């Protein structure tokens, strides 16, 4: 067809674009989560090393 | 096409909100999880150094 | 796009593992277990591959790919396995199936793959190698994947394959250690090399995403600031406004300028302003309103810090050093209204030696731009301090501007014209 | 400025067109009911293909012929001569659709 | 898009300023061709700023011209006084 074919083509493009946006938003938020994990790990590392040095 | 227009927005809000909530919960859990991991590793290091202190004695 | 369509077509091609249930063609126990967890919709049914212990869940299919050398059958089997491992939200995810007793060959077994790009084994191997950001396993050799021509042929160059390997690289850079490993490879130069070269929107976008990922470490930004990458990003930003490449360029700039380990590397603000005035683009975008709060927040941050950087640039000490060593050039200091108005007294040097330096340059400097700078600065000084014009006339600098009216370059003529026009007040 | 003038007028006109329409609340797209000749619909599709080529989103630019319950505009082509008589007839008043 | 229209309209008013200056200058103003192709990038804002800057220079030049003319006339009266 020409009308239904164009509707399906539009649907394909817009599905693909939301899929791309999905991947990008997911990866961005995962990167944010990783940075938060890293900074938290640093805080807890220095907090631990304090008592380590004290005891030693 | 007409229903697909709102289908896109339902998908988008669903996945965006769920990823946001998942990341917030992941941070919330990982705070504590990193704390226990580091603390247990630190206690293990303390035991190792105490054994080394006994060897030094 | 074509990769997904062909993958779906091979999914529609139901592999007849029952006829190949004999081990001499395809593994017998593993093909029997294909019947198990056939209802992949249920994770409770995904548990009976934890029952198979991993060695018989597709690890027998590892090195079976080579056992069946026919293109179509191995394509069917590997594409089915790779669709399973493409979902992989909870299929493995914990290095369950990781070649426990063949860890020595766990990474080597895809070096035979990463060929046959048209049969698409390149991409199935590209997802096999995507086990670093998660899945709890790490690449033994950096050269065997980074320098390998699984993304070197495709990055520096069909385009859908470049997109697939670019997504795999995005996933690869999610790890900090192998992000640094990729840095140690020539990918740093390659990504720029094809950033300059024209390609699709998604390819350039994913590359800038890789740049944003690289911008996470406060050590790597300072190393990579030796590369002049900001002009390319600003060009891509300004020439095309897709509202998606803009987002990732904005995020990359934000993260770069947010690490800020050392001030001499924080000068990236003034560098970006020098090479391309993207402040105007930021004005254009902030006038526009976007639903994504992140875009607005990042634009606000970048504009505010650029304002702070140009405020820091504005200092009479900087200008006086420029003139003392003679390194004259248009800059925000040469155009800062507060520097001409508030610091007009600062231009009144001791014995007006800096203004005498302006006179010396009106006689000495032959670079037309430097002379235009001198004329404009003299005009500013006169306008904000008419009483120094008599001192200039005593110095003869006014006569030098009379000479510079007829300069050989129009811009110098215009600057001298404005300077004298200011000097004609009350005359 | 001689070149600049009518092109900035076209800026203003096209921006006014971008105003008066349904900004797609759901997606970053545009839905707009537009009265155009039936015969020239294919010509419009060629124009859509041109705009799709120059843009990178490569959207199909869906053309669906609407069913308007409201008045269909009364139009008639003219040439250098009959335009005057058409102007007189409309000066009396415009006729109803398909009169 | 109201901001876009406002910017274009302010530009156009400045264009009419430059137009009347040109009429005072008696330029032939041919306006023959190259007009209808109407390219549509976003750098038109920079070109707007450029032409507006030119208009600002012309206005400042006019004010300075009148000031210098008045100074010249007064000082020439002064030379004729003595």
């Amino acid at each position: 067809a020409l009308s239904d074919a164009d509707v399906q083509k539009q649907i394909k493009h817009m599905m693909a674009f939301i899929e791309q946006e999905a991947n990008e938003k997911a990866e961005e938020i995962d990167a944010k989560a990783e940075e938060e994990f890293n900074i938290e790990k640093g805080r807890l590392v220095q907090t631990q090393r304090l008592k380590i040095m004290e005891y030693y | 096409s007409q229903t697909q227009g709102i289908q896109q927005l339902l998908q988008a809000e669903k996945r965006a909100a769920e990823k946001v909530a998942d990341a917030r919960k992941r941070k919330a859990r990982r705070l504590k999880q990193a704390k226990e991991e580091a603390q247990m590793e630190v206690e293990q290091y303390r035991r190792e150094r105490e054994q080394e202190f006994q060897s030094k004695q | 796009n074509i990769i997904a369509a062909k993958a779906a077509e091979v999914r529609a091609n139901k592999v007849n593992w029952q006829s190949y249930l004999q081990g001499q063609m395809i593994s017998a126990e593993d093909c029997e277990f294909i019947q198990r967890f056939e209802m992949k919709r249920s994770s409770e049914d995904k548990q009976e591959m934890l029952q198979t212990e991993g060695s018989q869940c597709a690890k027998t299919f590892i090195n079976l790919m080579t056992h069946i050398s026919k293109e179509q059958t191995v394509q069917y089997i590997l594409t089915m396995v790779d669709d399973m491992l493409q979902e992989n939200h909870q299929r493995v995810s914990i290095f369950f199936d990781y070649a426990k007793r063949s860890k020595s060959t766990a990474w080597p077994y895809f070096l035979p793959m990463l060929n046959r790009q048209d049969p698409f084994t390149v991409h199935m191997a590209a997802r096999i190698i995507a086990k670093l950001a998660a899945w709890g396993k790490e690449l033994m050799e950096g050269s065997d994947l980074n320098y390998y021509f699984n993304w070197i042929k495709t990055q520096l160059s069909s385009s859908q394959y470049v997109q697939c390997v670019a997504g795999c690289l995005q996933l690869m850079l999610r790890v900090n250690e192998y992000r640094f490993a990729w840095v140690e490879a020539d990918g740093v130069n390659c990504i720029m090399g094809v950033l300059s070269n024209k390609c699709g929107f998604q390819l350039q976008y994913q590359m800038i995403f890789s740049i944003w990922l690289l911008a996470f470490s406060p050590q790597m930004c300072e190393h990579l600031r030796r590369y002049n990458i900001i002009p390319v990003l600003s060009d891509i930003l300004q020439e095309s406004v897709k509202e998606k490449v803009t987002r990732i360029i904005l995020a990359a700039f934000r993260n770069f300028l947010e690490k800020s380990t050392e001030r001499e590397t924080r000068q990236e603000y003034a560098l970006a302003m020098i090479q391309c005035k993207v402040l105007k683009q930021l004005e254009n975008l902030e006038q526009q309103k976007y639903d994504d709060e992140d875009i607005s927040e990042d634009i606000k941050f970048l504009l505010e810090k650029l304002g702070e950087s140009v405020q820091d640039l504005s200092s009479f000490d900087e200008y006086s050093s420029e003139l003392k060593s003679g390194r004259l050039e248009w800059s925000p200091v040469h155009k800062s209204e507060k520097f001409w108005r508030e610091n007009a007294v600062r231009l009144n040097e001791k014995n007006y030696e800096l203004l005498k330096i302006l006179t010396k340059l009106l006689e000495v400097s032959d670079d037309p731009q430097v002379l235009a700078v001198a004329a404009h600065d003299v005009g500013e000084y006169v306008r904000h301090y008419p009483r120094g014009k008599r001192v200039i006339e005593q110095l003869g600098g006014k006569q030098l501007v009379m000479n510079h009216m007829h300069h050989e370059d129009q811009q110098v003529r215009y600057n001298a014209l404005l300077a004298v026009q200011k000097l004609m007040v009350h005359n | 400025i001689r070149v600049w003038f009518i092109k900035v007028r076209k800026m203003k006109a096209i921006y006014h067109t971008l105003n008066l329409c349904n900004i797609d609340v759901t997606q970053k797209c545009l839905i707009a009911e537009v009265w155009c000749p039936v015969t020239d619909l294919d010509s419009i599709q060629f124009a859509l293909r041109r705009g799709t080529e120059h843009s990178g989103s490569t959207v199909p630019s869906i053309l669906n012929r609407m069913q308007t319950n409201q008045t269909p505009p009364t139009y008639n082509k003219t040439n250098k001569f009959t335009h005057g008589f058409q102007n007189i007839v409309d000066a009396y008043g415009i006729g109803t659709y398909r009169e | 898009f109201v901001n876009e229209v406002r910017r274009c309209e302010e530009m156009d008013r400045k264009l009419r300023f430059v137009e009347k200056e040109i009429r005072k200058a008696n330029i032939p103003i041919m306006d023959t061709g190259e007009n209808p192709e109407v390219p549509f990038p976003r750098d038109m804002i920079d070109l707007e700023a450029n032409f507006e800057k030119i208009e600002n220079e012309l206005k400042e030049i006019n004010t300075n011209q009148e000031a210098l003319k008045r100074n010249f006339l007064e000082l020439t009266e002064l030379k004729f006084i003595l």
